[PDB]
């Protein structure tokens, strides 16, 4: 039952991250071989299209009746060095001898350090005013921008 | 014709206010704090970083629309609004 | 090291394309999840510890940055508006004051023969408005 | 003649003045401590208002 | 200790003696973060009978799953309650004897996708940077025929005819 639903969950999330993939590849070979002519609308329309659809989608594809994806944990079975033309069918023109290197190159939580010097300066700027303080401009932001919500929605009638 | 540049005219326009409205009102539903659930914090507000400028953009966009409809309907009224055609060839 | 003659807009290549990597990673683990063979799922139950209170705070001070960011963008399209505002329109006011114009296609044309006026001279004096403020 | 150009250019002026009002908004609400919430309900029918008669 | 998933353990003088019950003596040496000090199986490695002290002392054990002969050694930690109770809590894949703590199928999503919204909003802003605009000029980057030549035209085609080129 469960295991379905997991398999829906991946086949639908490898749906968007797929499009994405070809909404940034098309970006990408458009500003190689369309380089002339490009205006900022042009490319402020791309970006918009790209990432509000595409964050959009994955986040609300992530965040609704979803199962948890922290419970599965990825393993692999075997590990054979020799060059697997099912996987280079499967994986797409990509991917090659399946050996010691590609399974810890992929299975990576490590970010890039300068985001990581980000989060430490988040924890930094964390040791500023909390829990009280913290909850007041909580409580406020969402009334007022439930207030202002409230305002548009009036008067878009 | 000029009826189908009058239409268009006004689909520029209605094009226009609709998307400014709708990129703030956006931006301010982004505004709202929310308890995260699987959306890790870290990328949930990178994703919202992205979304908040990229909006703005796009309303300054449509203001530069806005500002060339005008220029649009300037010319089109400076050529071809008869009375005043008249008045100047009088004057 | 060379690439099809794009001299500007390479540093957004290359952010575009570190993307396009880490979403074909994306792509290459799931799909290879996917299949049973080569990479396998197990559920497991497994709990955290949250050691600071990290959404109130982290998302606090990360939406008053975003915010901080698109007021920025914003204010600054506007003060460019506002330097912006303070050509050619009034040139096509005073133009248009003396002489007699007409628009067909994008081309913004003016007659300069006397046919209005009554010669039937077979002669169109049509001249082309360019802007450059403006020209003919 | 002057009539509706100047129109024109007023209309010009208010699409600066709801471009403004939408980046003032953002401003307060972006504020550690925002006060003013009177203020913001007045800028935000300013922005509003400049849009609709825009 | 703070993100497990970023760390690496090796010992390299115990790699040419590497065989199935071996791993987890390659496990069990010291020093491991990953492996547990206060972990029921150094219990059984104190005293004795190795065969039934994973199940009669209730705990935490580190029970070995899918053995490759090489290099791969699937070692999973779980929680008994009793014997034939088996529930999990971390699994720790070797290979080259070196062990990885295998990552949730959630925590790998959201790095990859956060590092595609830390590129793309690299990108837009640098791309933001260039564009300039005026009202007049609109947007930029920071960075005839007479009509009688038809007749000239019939006349270069005889010109061609009457003399044609020789490379």
């Amino acid at each position: 039952r469960e295991e379905k639903q997991l398999e829906a969950s991946l086949d639908a999330l490898l749906s968007q991250v797929a499009d994405l993939k070809n909404s940034l590849g098309s970006f990408i070979c458009k500003l190689e071989n369309e380089y002339g002519r490009l205006t900022w609308p042009s490319v402020l329309d791309s970006f918009a299209l790209l990432s509000g659809q595409l964050n959009t989608l994955n986040k609300v594809l992530k965040h609704e009746k979803t199962p948890l994806f922290r419970n599965q944990v990825i393993i692999p079975l075997v590990l054979s060095p020799d060059r697997d033309e099912d996987l280079m069918r499967q994986t797409e023109g990509r991917v090659p001898v399946f050996s010691h290197e590609v399974v810890p190159d992929h299975l990576r939580t490590k970010p890039d350090p300068e985001v990581e010097e980000q989060e430490k300066q988040l924890t930094t700027d964390a040791a500023r005013i909390g829990a009280d303080a913290a909850q007041k401009q909580i409580q406020s932001l969402n009334k007022m921008c439930s207030n202002l919500l409230e305002k548009i929605s009036k008067e878009e009638r | 014709s000029k009826e189908t540049l009058l239409q268009s005219y006004n689909k520029r326009l209605k094009d226009d206010i609709k998307s400014i409205m709708d990129n703030f009102t956006e931006i301010i539903k982004t505004a709202k704090i929310e308890d995260e659930t699987q959306v890790s914090r870290a990328t949930q507000g990178e994703q919202d970083n992205y979304e908040m400028h990229v909006r703005a953009a796009n309303i300054v966009r449509a203001g530069e629309s806005l500002m060339k409809l005008v220029s649009d309907l300037k010319q089109f009224l400076i050529l071809n609004d008869f009375p005043s055609v008249n008045e100047a060839i009088d004057q | 090291k060379f690439q099809p003659s794009l001299w500007p807009w390479d540093s957004v290549r290359n952010n575009l394309r570190s993307a396009l990597t880490e979403m074909c990673v994306l792509y290459d683990v799931l799909s290879i999840v996917r299949d049973k063979k080569f990479m396998t799922l197990d559920p497991v139950s497994q709990d955290a510890l949250p050691p600071k209170q990290n959404p109130q705070t982290l998302q606090l001070i990360s939406k008053k940055k975003s915010l901080a960011g698109a007021a920025q963008i914003l204010l600054k399209g506007a003060e460019r508006l506002t330097k912006s505002v303070t050509d050619f329109n009034s040139e096509l006011l005073r133009l248009r004051q003396h002489w007699k114009l007409r628009k067909v296609g994008d081309k913004i044309l003016g007659d300069l023969s006397y046919r209005s006026a009554g010669s039937l001279f077979p002669h169109h004096g049509t001249f082309e408005v360019i802007k450059n403020p403006l020209d003919v | 003649l002057a009539n509706e150009r100047l129109r024109a250019l007023e209309d010009i002026e208010r699409e600066i003045g709801a471009i403004l009002q939408n980046a003032g908004t953002v401003i307060l609400e972006l504020s550690k401590e925002k006060t003013n919430e009177r203020l913001l309900d007045r800028q935000a029918a300013a922005f509003t208002a400049s849009v609709q008669h825009v | 200790r703070d993100n497990l998933l970023g760390i690496s353990w090796v010992d390299s003088s115990w790699i040419p003696i590497l065989n199935s019950g071996s791993v987890l003596d390659y496990f069990s040496e010291r020093s491991n973060p990953f492996y547990d000090r206060t972990c029921n199986n150094e219990v059984v490695k104190m005293q004795r009978l190795t065969l039934e002290h994973l199940n009669q002392m209730v705990g935490i054990e580190y029970i070995l799953l899918h053995a490759q002969e090489p290099i791969l050694f699937i070692i999973r930690k779980q929680q008994r309650q009793s014997p034939a109770q088996v529930i999990p809590l971390a699994d720790y894949y070797i290979i080259a004897g070196v062990i990885y703590q295998a990552p949730d199928l959630g925590s790998v999503i959201n790095s990859r996708v956060l590092t595609a919204v830390h590129g793309i909003q690299s990108a837009f802003d640098e791309a933001m940077s260039y564009c300039r605009y005026h009202p007049s000029k609109g947007y930029w980057w920071h960075f005839s025929s007479i009509f009688q030549r038809q007749r000239v035209d019939a006349l270069l085609l005889d010109l061609r005819q009457k003399f044609p080129p020789k490379f």
